[PDB]
RNA sequence: UAAGUCGACAAGAAGAUGGGCUUGGAAGCAGCCAUAAUUUAAAGAUCUCGUAACAGAGCACUUGUUAAAUCUUAAAAGCAU
């Protein structure tokens, strides 16, 4: 049967690594020739933005991805201008019942939203709807919502 | 019964013949209970069984088919009997106008099987003896009761064939309880697609 | 119900018409993927006005070409002499598997 | 005066195109209405509440209508049926297709707690 | 307190259980049967959530490429494509036929005060519309020549129904070619400006829908007449023709 | 198998019958279970 | 409980999203915190297996088919095993 794997990989930083070689290398079909497509793929995107894919390894190991936006953790974060944590990067609250890493505004919700909505999966959901969906991850990330 | 009370299709060619209630004498008994010949006839061959008269069978040869029915629901015995009267004509009529069938699946390494005569031990004139090499230090070899028909399409396949289930099945049990399959490399013997899960060491 | 061993299906019947039940609900059994397994299907609905008798095709891969009269025959009915050919198929598969 | 954000405010990483820049916060009447609604989803100290709270809570009642103090029975158990009407028009119409979806929460509503519970009930 | 006889008001005496979701969701059928003059019944073939998503999509953009300038509603998001208990939506035009509630006498009702008060059981719930139902279908030809026994074959098998809040022509091209097209009258989008209709799981789930009748202002339709109302390019329109003879 | 005086089902597939019970004994209740050979049980000594 | 009970069978059982933290790794399913939402015929930030981690197979839940006209499920009590 036709497997499926998730990946999250840097925007042009696609080699033979911990995130790609044992994530594909593993099922028989060309790491480097995928390296290969998905830098074309991402060529206008920030070097080194992290990527989620959804790779479909068809029989006789012929493979199709799609390159989805970033996730939507990653963006509040990026965005609540949360303070960067050990690793080079913006870490959520431990227990977000109490802490509070930031305070997003609605304002960007709704810019969160609509890049969200670039997709065409997801182009159909009214965007009423999504601004709440991100506010409801916010509370899981320990992030506030200022009117 | 949901199932005693779905009329049973005769397809072309089933003839079924219902007798009358006869009860025979028993010096043992006091009191035998009637029963009722039903006799199943068709191409392949033809079966009988005896049921008990209180179940009632409505053989109505304009449509081709034959419901049952009990004289009480309430009692345990007639609610039993009416479903299990009724599966076995569903058997009988399906096995003498197709047949039944059972697959014997032979693993492991030095597993055969084949069917030639062995006029010595014969119970019948002509009875097929399946001869079975499952790593016995003896060879094992069992008759084919009466009324079937053993065949081997590959050395580890045998195919069994006959109008009576019960009598089919009941022998491919006993080829199987020669090797019962072990779980842990699947050598045994499989009756129709049967499995056994295996140990991951 | 097994569709595996079913290579393709043709169905013309009207809907208004009671006797193409058995039609629409033989149509439904069959899985998701039949469709792109290589499995072809053409439906086509005739018009409430005028009413053709119901045409259910059904053909195996192994050549057979069933084809049973939909206003005469219960979805019950149509099942079992789909699956009875489905079944000697699959221990013909395995008598000759090994 | 409504937004915290003033227009003209950068987003801070909100873009991660490489040829553009951070999105900039447009005037507040721009924004579509629904958003300054969206936030309706966020929902001897008891000695306290004993001498202030039980306080009120026996004064409060006021029972002269004995419904007032009834089960007050929720929207997912009524029986009632819905303002739907034949040939009435296009408003009421939307505003009958406004109720079957407020009762689709209702029912929603209560699955979680009978599949929750369900699940507490096998994880003991 | 609250006496025995004492009845909530909005939780009348009903033939069955309510809160159970089988009664629960015929009340909802019963005012979509009312409220929605143009329904049309299809016949999902088991449809995965991923592409029901993507049939639902679409109609959210065909429809949203209609010209309403004319400050008419805000009629483009009330428009869904919704599964239904065909079992129980078949109790539904049952009801909506067969039971008239002004044939119903009132009776004292007790409140919580214990006085009686008039009240009249006329919900669709009612032990009265369960027996008005059943006695209205022990008749065999009658129950053929109403609306409802031009629809019960079709209520066989799972159906979807499209719910529209009235008789808009300029909608149903827009939704008719997205789930059964038909040119030249309804032809597909094209693909040089709807790529995602033409897409792999979108165009492997309306293989699987199949529009088999519709309802309008509480009449039969075939497939092939809903063509004919759908034609007209707008119902105002037609009548102006009518007057210019 | 496991004889025990109070026997009980320990997942979806075990069932509860009486076997060995014919003309001449009672019989005992078993617990056959066809998924996992650990749940089989017996209620009463020969 | 014919508004189809009960059982079985067929398919579905989504999406934001690998929730945040932790960790060599923690993707519903080691542990910690949160668990207002959203869209659906329905779908727990996850009830039981599974993976190093994914994947995968079931469940809750949902529609459909088969099908009972005294025939569903539970509790209590009496006599028995
Ligand atoms: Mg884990
Ligand atoms: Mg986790
Ligand atoms: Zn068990």
């Amino acid at each position: 049967v036709e497997q499926v794997v998730k990946l999250i990989v840097g925007a042009g930083q696609a080699s033979p690594s911990p995130p790609v070689g044992p994530a594909l290398g593993s099922k028989g079909i060309k790491s480097m020739d995928f390296c290969k497509e998905f830098n074309a793929r991402t060529a206008h995107i920030n070097t080194g933005t992290p990527m989620p894919v959804r790779v479909t390894v068809r029989p006789d190991r012929s493979f199709h991805f799609d390159v989805r936006t970033p996730h939507t953790s990653w963006l509040l974060l990026n965005a609540a201008e949360a303070p960067i944590g050990k690793g080079g990067k913006r870490k959520g609250a431990s227990n977000p019942g109490k802490e509070v890493v930031g305070t997003v505004s609605l304002k960007h919700v709704y810019e969160i939203a609509k890049i969200k909505q670039s997709e065409l999966r997801l182009s159909g959901l009214p965007l009423e709807g999504l601004c709440r969906a991100v506010i409801y991850q916010a509370r899981s990330i320990g992030i506030n919502v200022i009117p | 019964s949901k199932l005693g009370r779905t009329p049973l299709s005769i397809p072309p060619g089933v003839e079924i013949t219902i007798g009358e209630p006869f009860v025979k004498r028993d010096m043992t008994q006091w009191k035998q209970q009637p029963k009722r010949k039903i006799t199943v006839q068709g191409p392949l061959g033809q079966l009988e069984m005896d049921i008990p008269d209180f179940i009632k069978i409505d053989h109505d040869a304009e449509a081709r088919r034959a419901t049952l029915s009990v004289a009480n629901r309430d009692e345990k015995e007639q609610r039993e009997m009416w479903g299990t009267t009724w599966a076995y004509l569903n058997r009988f009529i399906m096995g003498v106008s197709e047949g039944h069938t059972a697959v014997l699946r032979l693993v492991g390494i030095g597993y055969r099987a084949t069917i030639d005569t062995r006029p010595e031990k014969e119970e019948y004139p002509g009875q097929q003896f399946v001869c079975l090499k499952l790593g016995f230090s003896h060879p094992v070899e069992m008759g084919v009761p009466k009324g079937m028909k053993a065949s081997t399409p590959q050395p580890t396949r045998i195919l069994l064939e006959g109008i009576n289930r019960e009598q089919v099945m009941t022998f491919a049990a006993d080829i199987r309880r020669w090797r019962v399959p072990e779980p842990y490399k699947g050598k045994g013997i499989f009756v129709n697609g049967e499995t056994i899960k295996l140990k991951q060491k | 119900m097994l569709t595996r061993f079913i290579t393709d299906v043709s169905t013309r019947f009207n809907p208004f018409s009671a006797k193409a039940k058995a039609a629409r609900l033989f149509l439904s059994f069959l899985p998701p993927n039949a469709r792109s397994n290589g499995m072809n299907i053409t439906t086509q609905l005739l018009p409430r006005n005028s009413t053709e008798t119901p045409l259910l095709y059904v053909k195996f891969k192994d050549g057979k070409e069933m084809n049973l009269d939909v206003e005469n025959m219960g979805i019950k009915s149509i099942v079992e002499e789909v699956d009875r050919h489905s079944r000697i198929l699959q221990k013909q598969a395995d008598l000759n598997d090994g | 005066a409504i937004s915290s954000c003033p227009a003209g405010t950068k987003l801070n990483g909100l873009n991660y195109f490489k040829n553009k820049a951070d999105p900039v916060a447009l005037p507040d009447e721009e924004y579509p209405e629904w958003l300054w609604r969206c936030l309706e989803v966020q929902k001897k100290q008891r000695r306290l509440a004993m001498k202030r709270a039980r306080a009120q809570e026996a004064k409060i009642l006021a029972s002269g209508d004995l419904e007032a103090l009834a089960p007050k029975i929720p929207l997912q158990k009524q029986s009632v049926n819905l303002p739907g009407a034949v040939n009435g028009g296009v408003q009421d119409a939307v505003l009958a297709d406004e109720k079957r979806e407020e009762l689709r929460k209702a029912m929603r509503k209560e699955r979680k707690a009978k599949i929750k519970e369900s699940n507490y009930l096998k994880a003991m | 307190r609250l006496p025995d006889d004492y009845v909530p008001p909005t939780q009348p005496p009903s033939a069955r259980p309510v809160d159970t979701r089988k009664s629960q969701l015929l009340r909802t059928y019963t005012s979509m049967l009312r409220s929605t003059p143009l329904m049309l019944i299809f016949q999902h073939n088991n449809l995965t959530a991923i592409e029901w998503a993507a049939i639902r999509r679409e109609l959210s953009l065909a429809l949203s490429n209609v010209p309403v300038p004319e400050g008419a509603p805000d009629i483009t998001s009330k428009i869904h494509l919704q599964v239904v208990r065909t079992r129980i939506f078949d109790v539904a035009l049952k009801t909506v036929e067969f039971f008239d509630p002004s044939t119903v006498e009132p009776t004292t009702a007790t409140t919580a005060t214990g006085t009686k008060v008039p009240a009249t059981y006329n919900h669709d719930l009612s032990k009265h519309a369960w027996k008005a139902v059943k006695e209205a279908t022990k008749n065999t030809e009658a129950v053929e020549k109403t609306v409802y026994g031009q629809l019960a074959p079709l209520l066989v098998g799972p159906v979807a129904i499209l719910t529209l809040p009235s008789v808009s022509p300029a909608h149903l091209g827009a939704a008719l070619s997205v789930l059964a097209p038909s040119p030249p009258a309804f032809p597909a989008p094209s693909r040089k400006k709807n790529p995602g209709y033409y897409d792999l799981t979108c165009q492997s789930g309306l293989q699987k829908l199949l529009l088999v009748g519709g309802r309008i202002e509480g009449k039969a339709f075939d497939y092939d007449g809903i063509k004919w109302v759908g034609g007209i390019e707008n119902g105002i329109e037609g009548l102006r023709a009518q007057l210019v003879h | 198998m496991k004889v025990h005086s109070a026997i009980k089902k320990r997942c979806e597939h075990c069932k509860v019958v009486r076997r060995k019970a014919n003309k001449r004994q009672n019989g005992y209740l078993y617990i056959i279970c066809p998924a996992n050979p650990r749940h089989k049980q017996r209620q009463g000594y020969r």
